């Protein structure tokens, strides 16, 4: 099938304070073993929070909900780098043991990595998507995947979601 | 005296503008002599004045951020090729805080300039593993491949 990591949320309309719920997911990656994405959206429209406490995002906060990379016996390391004030979300998470995850001979290529709240602080027409950053140079718009060997992963599609009209 | 020769390779990938960068600076000594040498910008590097040992020589490679290796049984009857740039000699990078381990340390240490680019405050050109101008998950990923190894884990 297709190769992808896609952004999409939950609801396209809402209310001010009301939380919408950006899913990230990996559809088809092939030895998928780790990632880093950069996630910009309009910070006066919209607040980062998690979609389950409803805390507010530091540059330290790292999105819950993934399905995926949780097998401890691989060490999985979280990194968070945001900087909410300038709208801009940046995180990766990879599995540090990755020689014994290939032992396994199954990789995980498909599920979710990330869940983000958003909450509404205006009704206005509002867009957030992956996009480049300097800080990851020959990426994907602003995607970088890679196998179990440590190596990019290239050729999937990145799909945007957003559109949010209000 | 005799010369033993060969070529060393990182292993990772990197394109044609860094090679020269990451290819260089590999010593190579005789285990127990005074006899060295460190790799040109071509990964090849040529040690001369070796007196004879039918009874193989011990050598290490070293290198500041890779994990040191050792190769025993070098055997020298005359001018010898230890290896070739068909077929080179790997070195592992990752041993930044120097302890013979590639280790959660070593990748706290790429971690704790996240993102930096070049001539950021918090760029360190050691940490930008594969030399592209910036410091993120890619080069963890490289450090992540020998992620748990020793010297002896090197294939003797
Ligand atoms: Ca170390
Ligand atoms: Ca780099």
């Amino acid at each position: 099938k297709a190769s992808s990591i896609e952004l999409k949320f939950d609801r396209n309309k809402g209310e001010v304070g009301d939380i919408l719920i950006g899913t990230v997911r990996i559809n088809n990656i092939k030895n998928f073993a780790g990632f880093q994405v950069n996630i910009v959206y309009d910070p006066k429209v919209l607040m980062a929070v998690d979609p389950e406490t409803g805390k507010e995002f530091t540059s330290s906060t790292f999105p819950p909900g993934r399905t995926v990379l949780k097998n401890n016996a691989y060490g999985p390391i979280q990194i968070a780098d945001n900087d909410p004030e300038k709208g801009i979300l940046n995180f990766a998470l990879a599995y540090s043991y990755i020689a014994g995850y290939k032992e396994t001979g199954v990789a995980e290529e498909s599920g979710i990595i990330a869940k983000i709240g958003f909450k509404i602080l205006q009704k206005k027409s509002t867009a957030v998507k992956f996009q480049d950053t300097l800080s990851m140079p020959g990426a994907i718009s602003g995607t970088q995947l890679f196998d179990w060997d440590g190596e990019v992963i290239t050729g999937y599609e990145v799909i945007q979601p957003d559109v949010l009209s209000l | 005296g005799y010369k033993v020769s060969g070529y060393i390779l990182p292993d990772f990938s990197f394109d044609a503008t860094v090679a020269p960068l990451v290819k260089a600076g590999f010593k190579v000594e005789i285990v127990g002599t005074e006899l060295y040498a460190v790799t040109d910008a071509n990964g090849y590097f040529e040690i001369t004045g070796v007196p004879a040992n039918a009874s193989g020589y011990t050598l290490k490679i070293s290198r500041a951020t890779y994990l040191d290796r050792v190769i025993a049984n070098v055997v020298v009857t005359g001018d010898t090729s230890v290896s070739t740039s068909q077929a080179p000699i790997m070195m592992w990078v990752g041993d930044i805080v120097k302890d013979n381990s590639i280790n959660l340390l070593d990748v706290a240490e790429v971690i704790r300039c996240f993102n930096a680019t070049k001539g950021s405050a918090n760029y360190v050109e050691e940490l930008d593993i594969n030399r592209n101008g910036a410091i993120n998950m890619q080069d963890i990923m490289i450090v992540h491949k020998h992620f748990g190894a020793t010297s002896s884990d090197y294939d003797a």
